[PDB]
C-alpha cells in the first residue's frame, strides 16, 4: 500500500 | 518519478554569519540527533524515488532534512539561529504532514523532535 516502506503490506 | 534539486547549502547571494548559538545548533543540536538511532531517515534528502513516493513532492513543497542543516551549518550559511531552528521546525512538520500519524516515521521524528527542543532550551544568550 501507499507510504514509506509499505508497499509490500497489505492487511 | 524524478526527485527535485536538494535544497541549496550554500548561496554567494546570502550574506554569511557565524554566532554561538550556531556554533550550539551545530555542536549540540545537530550532533545529539545525528548520533541518534533514529536519525538515520532525516540525514539525507527524501529519495521519492526509492521510497516509492510519487506524492511526496507534491505535498511536500519545503523539504528539509539533517544532512542539509548539516552542511549549511559547515558552510556558515545562516544568518541568525533562528533560520537554522526554522529548518529543523520544518523538517519535523514535514513528517507529520505526509506520514500519517500512527506511522513508524513518525514516531521517529517524534523522538528527534523531543531531544530537540530540550537542546535549544539551553540555547546560550547570544555574545
Amino acid at each position: 500500500v501507499a507510504g514509506k516502506y509499505s508497499k509490500e503490506f497489505f492487511y | 518519478s524524478m526527485n527535485p534539486p536538494p535544497p541549496e547549502t550554500s548561496n554567494p547571494n546570502k550574506p554569511k554569519r557565524q554566532t554561538n548559538q550556531l556554533q550550539y545548533l551545530l555542536r549540540v543540536v545537530l550532533k545529539t540527533l545525528w548520533k541518534h538511532q533514529f536519525a538515520w531517515p532525516f540525514q539525507q534528502p527524501v529519495d521519492a524515488v526509492k521510497l516509492n513516493l510519487p506524492d511526496y513532492y507534491k505535498i511536500i513543497k519545503t523539504p528539509m532534512d539533517m544532512g542539509t542543516i548539516k552542511k549549511r551549518l559547515e558552510n556558515n550559511y545562516y544568518w541568525n539561529a533562528q533560520e537554522c531552528i526554522q529548518d529543523f521546525n520544518t523538517m519535523f512538520t514535514n513528517c507529520y504532514i505526509y506520514n500519517k500519524p500512527g506511522d513508524d516515521i513518525v514516531l521517529m521524528a517524534e523522538a528527534l523532535e523531543k531531544l530537540f527542543l530540550q537542546k535549544i532550551n539551553e540555547l546560550p544568550t547570544e555574545e
